[PDB]
């Protein structure tokens, strides 16, 4: 996908599966030609960290943190896939959105 | 807003002797205006293996 998409509640807890994203090669499965490999390339807003990209399942969590609307609502990423032991071209590759916004709850009883 | 380092649970020295972790100063715009320094956190020992007969 070009824009993956993701949402969830008010305080979803710490350390806690907000997506998925995925990728393909067209190297044969199962071998080091196609073994895919995640990272996260940039962030918005930038400060503080509030999220985690797992390399090898291509799992997005959350890190330590709680995640509230109110607080603040909408997240950018932009993630980067490459294969094979890990040694960087000197060309440069496709990189992909992700979209993640914390969603509204009636957690607050009206003054 | 300090840079006080904290080790967050025990670790046995046993199987860990040094740790290389690296300290780096950011703003909220996202610049850097310090070069990042690394600290080597050594293990230090005690005497918590047992003697055992042969």
């Amino acid at each position: 996908q070009d824009v993956f998409v993701g949402s969830v509640e008010e305080l979803s807890a710490a350390h806690t599966l907000v997506m998925k994203i995925n990728a393909t090669d067209a190297d044969e499965p199962n071998t080091l030609n196609s073994k895919i490999s995640y990272r996260i390339v940039s962030l918005e807003p930038a400060y503080p960290p509030v999220f985690y990209l797992n390399k090898d399942t291509g799992e997005i969590y959350t890190t330590s943190v709680t995640l509230d609307r109110e607080e603040h609502s909408s997240y950018t990423l932009t993630v980067e896939a490459r294969d094979g032991n890990g040694e960087v071209t000197d060309k440069p590759v496709k990189q992909a959105q992700v979209q993640i916004r914390i969603l509204d709850v009636n957690d607050n009883i009206p003054v | 807003d300090t840079g006080n380092l904290y080790c967050t649970r025990p670790v046995d020295r046993e199987q860990y002797e040094s740790f290389e972790i690296i300290a780096f100063a950011t703003t909220p715009d996202g610049y850097t205006p310090e070069l990042p320094l690394p600290l080597i956190i050594k293990i230090e020992d005690e005497n918590d293996n047992y003697p055992i007969f042969t």
